[PDB]
RNA sequence: UUGGCACCUCGAUGUCGGCUCGUCGCAUCCUGGGGCUGUAGUCGGUCCCAAGGGUUGGGCUGUUCGCCCAUUAAAGCGGCACGCGAGCUGGGUUCAGAACGUCGUGAGACAGUUCGGUCCCUAUCCGUCGCGGGCGCAGGAAAUUUGAGAGGAGCUGUCCUUAGUACGAGAGGACCGGGAUGGACACACCGCUGGUGUACCAGUUGUUCCGCCAGGAGCAUCGCUGGGUAGCUAUGUGUGGCAGGGAUAAACGCUGAAAGCAUCUAAGCGUGAAGCCCCCCUCAAGAUGAGAUUUCCCAUUUCUUCGGAAAGUAAGAUCCCUGAAAGAUGAUCAGGUAGAUAGGUUUGGAGUGGAAGUGUAGCGAUACAUGGAGCGGACAAAUACUAAUCGAUCGAGGACUUAACC
């Protein structure tokens, strides 16, 4: 696995906050480097929702920031980002076996030349 | 590695039966004495298994004349002539190395 | 002097009728084929060269496509010659089984050592570190490049560079067991490279 | 620690031959019609020159 | 693994409580000693009125290490301490008894007498 | 070595000892071969050949040296700026402080002592170790190779047997030969034993957070603690220096004159060292002397009076992309839908050690059940779900002479 230029808690840190993007976002534009670590963290959360139970949600909870996606209005309640993954993103990739993302090559940064990707659910 | 696990399969000891870390096992185990062939009876703690098919081992500790003794065999090795499980033990982990700090009443092992 | 080319499978133990336990590596030797003689009129030395393991058409080109031909094979990943054989055994074609060997018969594996990058003097040539303590500034240096005399290091004062990835023929392995139907020498001991490597096994020169 | 004789212009050239840039892997698209790295999007067109999005 | 300075309990039933390897015995530069093999040393700790005296450089044969030994069978044997019975020429033993079990290795090098007195030979 | 001289260096050639790394000489310490012996044997002495390899760890002292302890086959002597400070150390010496003895009226000083006291530097060139790019090698390619030449390796103990034989009055006690098993060293590898294992499992403290409970998350060295996979590893395991061959050294001879004898030598034959050259291991055709074998592609187009030129291609290779068994980067190797190359997914496995939820028992901490459970980086196998799309670029057309077949 990489180090992405961050300590073991900075990474766990960046990794988190880059899968709930994903989740919350469906498309994110990012370094290639960073999106090929990110693939295989948001592929494990979608199994987990896929999974549906409630160990793989309290799994996902361990993992997935508490961000609110929308307000949707019923009283109005939020929408957290957990309750997208396991009631909206999940179940769309219900007869799909793995390959729930995939990255685009879109050419390098101005200010460091990092080569840049988008990464997207489907 | 699948073909290994083929090539070795008539190497393991089916007589093996099922034991765990903290279980007291009494180790028939064969000794070559000079030119005759004799059975030494060695009784202990299973401190600690560890390894896959062919290749896994297992330790038991006793203590001896007020000397700790540990004893590493292969599981399968055809120089145990029985393996018998005396008691089960309640014990919270697959290694006992902290059984090697402590001596008589502090090394008990609850039985189940 | 009888010889085939197999990939390392991995290491594993066996026990022996006397009850001892010896560590073996499993060598998977399917698909050897003779594919050219080489003779002292026609090359200027006796080799016969087998082709080990089948390869995919599209991975192969038309050059080696045209060399298997005429030992009317498939295109073989490696090729490796084996001199100091007996030519008049060996048919262009023929399949050379693990059954050339026994059980007992001792061996020289030769094969790739695994690679270790860049490294330093202390892993690459068993050298001595300096005192880690007591005010050494010296902790895995090469040491003096030499005397002042020769305005100049000599020729093996030895450094830092790439480590492993050289040939290695490790001597004398006493053949276990040769099961032919799953084409598998278990070789006592261990022999050169990773998993998956190219491993050259022939009869011990000694 | 430091030079001990200046680098003479020639040197200092053939020092040089292996400091250069390659040309980029490019190619004309067929839906644009202009040029595009391999392997990426052409932004001309506004997609994937194969995958539509 | 005994070596130049490793301490030793002694075994047996001379003066002699503790000893310090002086010497591994056997090859120029040999570092090591392993049960079975002699040792000199010097007397660290007597027992007053003991026969081995204190300061007394003496030879002693390993019975037991926590560096264990290898069987041929691919058993291991390790003990909770480093043993060794303080010997003439002759591999016999300088004192009368023998304490704590003692490892088959010495059976095999011929230290019979030692074997004999000791409890337990595993 | 102690010295003599003052020739290089005072716009600086760092000076003792140690460490690291060695390399060379042989006047040889050990191991090999041999002559003489005041050589019975076992041990020795002395000389000759021999530099292949080997040649210990401690106590004291800044030490070198030396003495000592314990080993060893042996603990060699020298050179390399008393080898090696842009490699290290800085105890000593050779700075400012202070003190003692001593000398000096004194400031201060030492055939002396004592405690303390700044060791800078980003490597240009050659050199050394690795790794690429270019062109060459009378066509262009893909593999397999020969080995000119080079490097590596080269050590040695003990025990058993021969044999209590030979030898000796006893005491003691062999050569030669055969076998077993070590030390040190080297190479490989992780199945074993262990180590590590910061995206594996578990326990646990404080505090903050997820609205609360429950269950979790953050931070505290990875918070700490107990384990641990792959990988990397030694202290672990396997293997090696086996056995030879050729020519020699000292030496021993045979035949043999010169010199009717004698004489190993002049002609001529043989024996004969761990040494030389092979044998063993590795690199190696830039070996420009550019080698060989097998296989593949073929003789295209337009020009150039002429020689030649350029421009599409062939076999083939590359760019680009997925990567690891490879790796600083290049490179190497595995793949690119003619698809298992990587990710995911599904089954496993190691590892951890019994999840959550629920229920039962208990006043409760907790225990038990459901259930070897749940989790499970890097390991295994399947699976085309995701990404390896689509492209482009480079790359022969083979000079002349002579001979032989023909
Ligand atoms: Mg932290
Ligand atoms: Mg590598
Ligand atoms: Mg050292
Ligand atoms: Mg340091
Ligand atoms: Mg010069
Ligand atoms: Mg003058
Ligand atoms: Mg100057
Ligand atoms: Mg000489
Ligand atoms: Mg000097
Ligand atoms: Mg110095
Ligand atoms: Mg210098
Ligand atoms: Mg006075
Ligand atoms: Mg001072
Ligand atoms: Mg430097
Ligand atoms: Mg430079
Ligand atoms: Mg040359
Ligand atoms: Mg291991
Ligand atoms: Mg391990
Ligand atoms: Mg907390
Ligand atoms: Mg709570
Ligand atoms: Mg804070
Ligand atoms: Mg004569
Ligand atoms: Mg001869
Ligand atoms: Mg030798
Ligand atoms: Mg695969
Ligand atoms: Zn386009």
């Amino acid at each position: 696995y990489r180090k992405l230029g961050r300590t073991s808690s900075q990474r766990k840190a960046l990794l988190r906050d880059l899968a709930t993007d994903l989740i919350v976002f469906e498309r994110i534009e990012t370094t290639e480097a960073r999106a090929k670590e990110i693939r295989k963290v948001v592929e494990k959360l979608i199994t987990s929702g896929k999974k549906g139970d409630l160990h793989a949600r309290r799994q996902a909870a361990a993992f997935i920031r508490h961000e609110v996606v929308e307000v949707v209005q019923v009283k109005n309640r939020p929408v957290y980002a957990l309750q997208k993954l396991f009631d909206d993103v999940a179940p769309r990739y219900a007869e799909r076996q793995g390959g729930y993302t995939r990255i685009l090559k879109k050419g390098p940064r101005r200010g460091d030349g990092a080569p840049m990707v988008i990464i997207e659910l489907v | 590695n699948k073909l290994i696990d083929e090539i070795t399969k008539s190497q393991l000891n089916p007589d093996v039966p099922n034991f765990r870390p903290g279980d007291t096992v009494r180790v028939h185990a064969k000794v070559v004495e000079g030119t005759r062939e004799r059975i030494q009876l060695f009784e202990g703690v299973v401190i600690k298994r560890r390894g896959a098919g062919i290749s896994e081992t297992f330790t038991v500790r006793k203590i001896s004349n007020s000397v700790g003794v540990e004893r590493t065999f292969p599981v399968h090795t055809p120089r145990i002539a029985k393996l018998e499980v005396i008691r089960r033990g309640k014990v919270r982990r697959a290694k006992l190395y902290y059984l090697r700090n402590l001596r008589g009443k502090a090394a008990r092992i609850k039985e189940i | 002097t009888k010889g085939i080319l197999g990939r390392k499978v991995g290491m594993t133990q066996v026990f022996t009728e006397n009850g001892e336990l010896i560590p073996v590596t499993v060598i998977e030797a399917a698909q050897n084929v003779v594919l050219q003689k080489k003779t002292v009129e026609t090359d200027g030395y006796e080799a016969v060269q087998i082709g080990f393991e089948d390869k995919r058409a599209i991975l192969s080109n038309k050059p080696e496509q045209g060399h298997v031909a005429k030992a009317n094979t498939t295109p073989k990943r490696f090729i490796r010659e084996f001199r100091d054989v007996n030519l008049d055994e060996y048919e262009i074609g023929a399949e050379v089984k693990v059954d050339v060997f026994a059980e007992g018969d001792i061996i020289d594996a030769t094969g790739v050592s695994k690679g270790k990058g860049f490294q330093g003097v202390i892993k690459r040539h068993g050298q001595s570190r300096g005192p880690m303590a007591h005010g050494s500034r010296y902790h895995r240096r090469p040491g003096s490049m030499g005397p002042v005399a020769p305005n100049r290091v000599f020729k093996n004062k030895l450094l830092p560079g790439r480590m492993g990835g050289e040939q290695i023929t490790i001597q004398n392995l006493e053949i276990v067991k040769v099961d032919v139907e799953k084409n598998v020498l278990l070789v006592k001991g261990n022999v050169p490279g990773a998993k998956k490597a190219l491993v050259q096994i022939k009869t011990a020169t000694k | 620690a430091v030079p001990f004789r200046r680098t003479s212009k020639a040197k200092k050239r053939k020092r040089r031959t292996h400091v250069k840039l390659q040309l980029p892997g490019m190619n004309e698209c067929s839906n644009c019609g202009e040029y595009r790295l391999s392997h990426h999007v052409c932004p001309e067109c506004g997609q994937y020159d194969g995958k539509d999005v | 693994m005994i070596q130049q300075e490793s301490r030793m309990k002694v075994a047996d039933n001379s003066g002699a409580r503790e000893v310090l390897t002086i010497k591994v015995l056997g090859g120029s530069g040999r570092k090591t000693a392993n049960i079975g093999d002699v040792v000199v040393c010097t007397v660290k700790q007597a027992t007053p009125g003991g026969v081995v005296k204190k300061g007394e450089v003496v030879k002693a044969v390993i019975v037991r290490t926590k560096s264990g030994a290898r069987r041929q069978d691919g058993s291991y044997i390790k003990f909770d301490e480093n043993a060794c019975v303080i010997i003439r020429d002759d591999k016999s033993p300088r004192g009368t008894r023998i304490f704590g079990p003692v490892a088959r290795e010495l059976r095999e090098n011929n230290f019979m007498k030692i074997v004999s007195l000791a409890p337990e030979v595993l």
